[PDB]
């Protein structure tokens, strides 16, 4: 989940 | 074949904002050709109490910082990752899936840059860690960064450059065969096109390098090797040390995987 917060950022 | 060499301009130029320490800067150190430095040398105990100010036992010590480097790494090709076109149109399960898979391969891709037969730039380049120190560490800790150091002596023996490395990357993240990518067609659409740039980048950038574009397609699937093989140190690490447990972004890239 950490890996898509860092993507949508 | 001009779309083609602005794809490969479009790379180097998100690369070179991504990544503040480029092959060419980290070169110019290892070399000592830079104004700047040098590099506060670790060789052993002694000058690593010396330098810890740049930036629990030892090995247990030496192996926190490296997650936190991973873990900056990690953020680094996440935007590299969304600079490269066609990427954040993909599904944002898959764009997870290729990071989730990805990501050491390009670690360990970059390492190599920083790298030369005696030891590794850290800390942004302020430091250098001898291949000696690292390799004297008790097991398994001792045993990282030696296969790292294999991979890039050889690596580097091909002479690339940041505007090389940076196709070559974008390549390894599109990769189409990682488990449980939901839609591997447009995947392997955007890197069929990246594998036709990288070709023709090498052929201009290194005319007399006979078949490098073939070599770089091994480099490939060694850097799947190199990660098995860490992997499964990791597990080593799980089993015994019971002090020890991993950065929540680590823990998520290596949730199974
Ligand atoms: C203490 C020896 C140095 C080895 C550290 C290895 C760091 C690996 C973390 C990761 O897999 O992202």
């Amino acid at each position: 989940s950490l890996l898509k917060k860092l993507l949508l950022a | 074949s001009a779309d083609l060499r602005a794809l490969a301009k479009h790379l180097y130029d998100s690369y070179i904002k991504s990544f503040p320490l480029t092959k060419a800067k980290a070169r110019a150190i290892l070399t000592g050709k830079t104004t700047d430095k040098s590099p506060f040398v670790i060789y052993d105990m002694n000058s690593l109490m010396m330098g810890e100010d740049k930036i629990k036992e030892v090995a247990i010590r030496i192996f926190q910082g490296c997650q936190f480097r991973s873990v900056e790494a990690v953020q680094e090709i996440t935007e590299y990752a969304k600079s490269i076109p066609g990427f954040v149109n993909l599904d944002l399960n898959d764009q997870v899936t290729l990071l989730k898979y990805g990501v050491h391969e390009i670690i360990y891709t970059m390492l190599a840059s920083l790298m030369n037969k005696d030891g590794v730039l850290i800390s942004e380049g302020q430091g250098f860690m001898t291949r000696e120190f690292l390799k004297s560490l008790r097991k398994p800790f001792g045993d990282f960064m030696e296969p790292k150091f294999e991979f890039a002596v050889k690596f580097n023996a091909l002479e690339l450059d940041d505007s090389d490395l940076a196709i070559f990357i974008a390549v390894i993240i599109l990769s189409g065969d990682r488990p449980g990518l939901l839609n591997v067609k447009p995947i392997e659409d955007i890197q069929d096109n990246l594998l036709q740039a990288l070709e023709l980048q090498l052929k201009l950038n290194h005319p007399e390098s006979s078949q490098l574009f073939a070599k770089l397609l091994q480099k490939m699937t060694d850097l799947r090797q190199i990660v098995t093989e860490h992997v499964q140190l990791l597990q080593v690490i799980k089993k015994t040390e019971t002090d020890m447990s991993l950065h929540p972004l680590l823990q998520e890239i290596y949730k199974d995987l």
